[PDB]
């Protein structure tokens, strides 16, 4: 199979097809069944090394996006058993590093950040245009990691019935390489400054939104190069109640954070060739409930 | 042609094209001149051989289009030349159809 | 003529090429190409000589000549499969050889044949 | 638990896997009227007309024809009940000959056929296969129209003695001339139209 080790690889909503992307310059795809699997494809195209892809929601169907070093994002849609290259964007000065789909409640818009110091957000009508939402000086240096708003999370919606549809304000988070993290809300047609966060005196590497189903509060696991893992939490941003807590003091450059598809636990890639499996215990504290030696 | 030597003219042309030599842009004019012979009531016309002529013509025009655009000049007469080429091949088809008709009416 | 042509043997005359020439007379490229292609079909079903191979080559040749005339909004043909035809008029009935299964009208047992497919076929021929 | 959600889920499942029967069934069952409309128009109409499986989409269009469904879908009137009309006329004319015919439905045949001739024009095909099914429809309607115009003078109960009536092509032509026609059977149709215009012009204005 792949000529270079895998950064990212994602199964579907249905567990029956797997996309696997390396910096090995191409991305290969298996059908998944019975425990067996046939490599159905190996999509080429990416004239920069590949890191990340992005699947979309099932009520839309089957949609993938990908970033590369060549400042190209390639956009793949599956037909008749054939995934193929549907939209592709470039115009970027530095390698496009972060791509992530928005909740289908907000729609078919991908977020696209790069260490350019600035970030675009691209909408696909699904048949039509690719609406561009480009924000310059988003960083004074560059963008490392970005996360959306997950669309629905407790805190004020208990009194809001299931029959109606609530207002969908757009917000999100990210952290860059100017030693800072930042928080954004969308209005006036554009995005403005929820929050500035300066606690990691070094560059932040990865960011983790706790899928706050059951949580009125807003919960962040921020991992930087400086070995400090901050759980940032605010019950209310309007009363400005974001506070840092230590999750773990790893002595390695702290790398990756990703919540479960089951939205229960967090996987943290450490400078140990390991992925620590942490769960916020039922009581009050964050316990590394398991590990995977990479 | 100039002394209207239809039989041996056509035989030579058949032999030459079966020899399969020279660039396409000129086989254009080749069959352009072959036109009135094809028009004339002649029984030696082997329509099937005429049609490897035309299928090679298709092959060559496809290759010509792939290798270059027939008209890189935008003028009132470039589209004239093009549509003239399609009309030419349409004339090829229609004249061959007539020749087949005459051949059959003579096979009686 | 089709009543006669189906009823009589093909080796006496190609009434199919006869009708094809009529098609040419009447400027009907669709029907002409279909006739010549189906006569190639009949030859392929019936005979297996290399002369016959040249013959189906000519058949498919002429059909795609009609293709040279066909308008893009019609780039396809129908072809239904059916049973055999009577042979030896003036002789006893039930004279049937080889043959093909009959189709089903309340469905689509017919085959629609377009540019690229038929040129695949002629290239292989 | 309301089967609305289960039909939603198995419907998107089917839209993933490609089981035509199942997407159609569960789209009907959950009544996504507009999108089910649009998808059936895209695919299912041609499928059923060319494969002659009128039963299923017959029930389909029948339940869709309910006026409230017409209210929640744009352009139901444009196509769906139109093809429902096609198929209904086809079946009833078939059965009227499956028994001994009665003019009390033959007159309705004439009235609705010559009318819907006026709206065959407004058929809009945005696909090659859509226009192909349109062509198949046109050729079949020409065939059945020839058959019925021949048989409306039944072989033992002739309607008119020997009269050659004036053809309603004076109304048919301005609308039938608005669509193209394949020269395969356009030949015979156009020839019949030739002798029609001959008498029409020898007896013109």
């Amino acid at each position: 199979s792949h000529e270079d080790m895998i950064h990212d690889a994602q199964m579907d909503y249905y567990g029956i097809r797997l996309a696997t992307c390396s910096s090995d310059r191409s991305v290969k795809i298996f059908d998944v069944k019975n425990g067996g699997q046939i490599l159905i494809a190996d999509l080429r195209g990416h004239d920069g090394p590949v890191w990340q892809v992005a699947w979309a929601h099932p009520m839309y169907g089957n949609i993938l996006a990908s970033c590369s070093y060549d400042r190209k994002v390639i956009i793949w849609k599956e037909e008749n058993g054939t995934w193929e290259k549907t939209y592709e964007y470039t115009g970027h000065d530095s390698s496009v590093n972060s791509v992530c789909w928005a909740p289908h409640d907000f729609g078919l818009v991908l977020a696209c950040g790069s260490s350019d110091g600035a970030i675009s957000i691209l909408t696909f009508t699904g048949d039509g245009p690719w609406e561009v939402k480009k924000i310059s000086n988003a960083h004074t240096i560059g963008c490392n990691a970005v996360s959306w708003a997950p669309s629905v999370i407790p805190g004020s919606l208990v009194d809001q019935p299931s029959s109606q549809k609530p207002n969908y304000i757009k917000r999100f988070v990210s952290g860059g390489c100017d030693n800072l993290v930042k928080i954004w809300r969308e209005e006036d047609g554009q995005w403005k400054e929820d929050q500035k966060l300066e606690a990691h005196s070094d560059w932040v590497r990865d960011v983790a939104w706790a899928p706050s189903i059951g949580l009125p509060t807003s919960t962040i696991a921020s991992c930087s190069q400086d070995g400090r893992v901050y759980i940032w939490t605010s019950d209310d941003a309007a009363t400005n109640c974001w506070t840092p807590k230590l999750l773990h003091k790893f002595n390695d450059v702290v790398w990756h954070v990703s919540w479960s598809i089951t939205a229960n636990i967090l996987a943290v890639s450490g400078g140990d060739n390991k992925v620590t499996l942490w769960k916020e215990s039922v009581d009050g504290q964050w316990a590394c409930i398991s590990d995977v030696n990479k | 042609y100039s002394q209207e030597q239809f039989s041996e003219a056509a035989s030579l042309l058949l032999s030459l094209m079966t020899a399969r030599i020279a660039p396409c842009s000129f086989w254009l004019t080749l069959l352009l001149d072959a036109l009135p012979l094809l028009e004339q009531k002649q029984v030696i016309f082997s329509a099937e051989q005429t049609y490897e002529l035309m299928r090679c013509l298709e092959d060559r025009m496809a290759a010509k289009l792939e290798s270059t655009s027939p008209d890189e000049i935008q003028k009132q007469d470039s589209s004239i030349d093009n549509t003239k080429v399609e009309m030419l091949r349409l004339a090829l088809a229609r004249n061959l159809a007539r020749a087949i008709v005459t051949e059959g009416a003579l096979q009686e | 003529i089709e009543s006669r042509a189906r009823a009589v043997d093909l080796m006496t005359h190609n009434y199919y090429e006869l009708l094809y020439a009529f098609h040419i007379y009447r400027h009907n490229y669709r029907k002409a190409g279909t006739v010549m292609f189906e006569y190639g079909m009949r030859l392929g079903r019936e005979v297996r000589t290399l002369r016959g191979l040249q013959k189906q080559v000519n058949s498919y040749l002429a059909c795609l000549n009609c293709l040279r005339l066909i308008r893009p909004e019609y780039a396809w043909i129908v072809q239904p499969v059916s049973g055999a035809v009577y042979e030896r008029p003036g002789a006893s009935p039930k004279r049937n050889y080889d043959g093909e299964s009959s189709a089903v009208p309340s469905s689509s047992q017919i085959e629609i044949l377009e540019l690229r497919d038929l040129e695949k076929e002629y290239v292989l021929a | 638990l309301p089967a609305q959600w289960i039909h939603k889920a198995k419907a998107v499942r089917s839209r993933r896997d490609g089981d035509k029967h199942k997407e159609a069934l569960y789209l009907l069952k959950s009544h996504q009227w507009n999108q089910c409309h649009k998808l059936v128009t895209r695919h299912l109409a041609a499928d059923a007309v060319i494969n002659e499986n009128y039963r299923y989409l017959r029930g389909f269009l029948g339940e869709l024809a309910r006026p409230e469904h017409c209210k929640h879908i744009q352009d139901w009137e444009t196509a769906g009940k139109v093809y429902l009309d096609y198929i209904s006329v086809i079946e009833m004319l078939n059965q009227i000959r499956q028994d001994e015919c009665s003019g009390g439905e033959l007159e309705k045949l004439h009235t609705k056929v010559m009318s819907l001739c006026k709206w065959v024009e407004l058929i809009q095909c945005y696909s090659a296969k859509g226009r192909l099914a349109q062509s198949e429809m046109a050729k079949r309607v020409a065939n059945i129209l020839r058959v019925v115009l021949s048989l409306q003078q039944p072989p033992e109960s002739m309607s008119d003695s020997s009269s050659e009536p004036r053809v309603p092509l004076r109304l048919l032509a301005p609308h039938i001339g608005r669509l193209p026609m394949p020269e395969d059977y356009a030949l015979e149709e156009l020839r019949g139209l030739t002798q029609s215009y001959l008498r029409e012009l020898i007896c013109g204005s």
